[PDB]
């Protein structure tokens, strides 16, 4: 029913920035069939075998003066190079959140949701207040969500039963807004 | 316009 | 670290196909298409800030194909073994009625990178300006890929994601209904 084996070969080469290009790591990776087998990396400077699969190759790679020579330099003519060609619409993108609140049930009401939407980069912080006094236990959350096209979402409820009289306000900050975004739920 | 750089895969060792 | 650019590549036996793709941060910037031989952009304002030489792709992927005939070789012949995907479906966006929306049907961390995807609609298979992403590189070089739905939503309509791999007994059927 299809069943033939198959067989797979995965190269990664990854650019690794600590504090903008102020210090760059190279690693390339050779992987068959779901392990790594050989590797280079920057911090070497020789490829070294990580399976038995690898020595072979890594032995010989490590003989090609000319290879060696081109990857020990990659950190600046490959690495720090696409860094910046990309730097100004991936590494400084920001796309303000949207945000809801809105009551819900639990698998009258029981749950405050609220939904933080389309904002990127990935890193947010969102808070419940009940009048000012911020609200930690009894507070889920999906996690931050990843949506493949360049935003983020994620989920912030909050486990209450709402006396009326009380606001219960969901406080978001990221990096695109330099103020804190916020959205009352009262009674 | 910003042109990116890739790296060149290298044949490995055949018997 | 603050940030990391992968170029991942693969090729895939007896399949006979592979990808080529950068990835920032967890994001696809581009890919090559084999077929068009050219370099699609993850969305359209990156192609207009920066661009990439296609070719040199292509001359990637045939030296991965010489080199994973060689380690099929020297490995003795031993396959991979299937990784069964898991999957979720999402929403793009909190839902309102008539408001478009997006149908995120999530599948993650799987191997090899092989998959079969239809959306469902009240159970009649749907195809109407769904899209997907290429297989995305995961740190345990398993993969992740996400797939499509626009959609306007209704009280009416209920939705699935089915989704068939090597690896999975019967195939991952994941439901979503407006409430």
């Amino acid at each position: 029913g299809d069943t033939r084996p198959r067989f797979l070969w995965q190269l990664k080469f990854e650019c690794h920035f600590f504090n903008g290009t102020e210090r760059v790591r190279l690693l390339e990776r050779c992987i068959y069939n779901q392990e790594e087998s050989v590797r280079f990396d920057s911090d070497v400077g020789e490829y070294r075998a990580v399976t038995e699969l690898g020595r072979p190759d890594a032995e010989y790679w490590n003989s090609q003066k000319d290879l060696l020579e081109q990857r020990r330099a990659a950190v600046d003519t490959y690495c720090r190079h696409n860094y910046g060609v990309g730097e100004s619409f991936t590494v400084q993108r920001r796309v303000e959140p949207k945000v809801t609140v809105y009551p819900s049930k639990t698998q009258h009401h029981n749950l405050l949701v609220c939904s933080v939407s389309g904002f990127y980069p990935g890193s947010i912080e969102v808070r419940w207040f009940r009048n000012g006094q911020e609200e930690k236990a009894g507070v889920v959350s999906t996690g931050l969500i990843q949506n493949g096209d360049w935003t983020f979402q994620t989920l912030v409820m909050l486990e209450t039963v709402p006396r009326s009289g009380e606001v219960y306000t969901c406080q978001v900050e990221h990096p695109s807004v330099t103020s804190p975004l916020t959205v009352e739920w009262r009674a | 316009m910003g042109m990116f750089n890739m790296l060149s895969t290298v044949l490995g060792v055949s018997i | 670290e603050e940030h990391v650019i992968i170029q991942a590549e693969f090729y895939l036996n007896p399949d006979q196909s592979g990808e080529f793709m950068f990835d920032f941060d967890g994001d696809e910037i581009f890919h090559v298409d084999m077929a068009k031989k050219e370099t699609v952009w993850r969305l359209e304002e990156f192609g207009r800030f920066a661009s990439f030489e296609a070719q040199g792709a292509l001359a990637n992927i045939a030296v991965d194909k010489a080199n994973l005939e060689i380690m099929t070789k020297r490995s003795n012949y031993t396959p991979i073994t299937n990784v069964p995907p898991e999957v979720t479906v999402l929403t793009n966006s909190p839902v309102e009625l008539r408001e478009p929306n997006v149908l995120i049907c999530f599948i993650d961390k799987f191997t090899p990178p092989v998959v079969n995807v239809t959306w469902l609609r009240n159970g009649k298979p749907v195809t109407t300006g769904v899209s997907e992403t290429v297989f995305l590189p995961r740190e345990d070089h398993l993969f992740r890929k996400f797939h499509y739905l626009p959609f306007l939503p209704s009280t009416e309509d209920v939705y699935d994601c089915r989704v068939e791999h090597w690896g999975l007994d019967e195939p991952l059927l994941k439901h979503w209904e407006f409430d």
